């Protein structure tokens, strides 16, 4: 032996008993970088990838120009 | 929620219950 709020966007971690339990530091480590995004933007530069489904109008078709930008 | 910031036997043999957050 104060009001805190779950981020809309968070990470977790598994407990000993195998418990997928909201971590702060992660969801902080992401977040962040989530941040940095919106900002100075986030470059791909280098990378190759595969993606199926990336059907005209859907998630995947807008992650690909993502990663195409 | 946070179990992090907060903090005899179990049967060999028990049921469980969900929480209101899907846990058994």
């Amino acid at each position: 032996m104060k009001v805190e709020t779950i981020p809309f966007l968070h990470l977790r971690k598994k407990d000993e008993f195998g418990n997928w339990e909201y971590s702060k530091k992660l969801t902080g480590i992401y977040l962040d970088g989530l941040e940095a995004a919106a900002r100075s933007g986030l470059t791909f530069q280098g990378k190759h990838a595969l993606m199926t489904g990336a059907g005209a109008g859907s998630i995947g078709a807008e992650v690909l120009q993502g990663l195409l930008s | 929620m946070n179990e992090s910031q907060i903090m005899e036997t179990i049967p060999f043999l028990h049921l469980r219950k969900k929480d209101e957050f899907g846990n058994w």
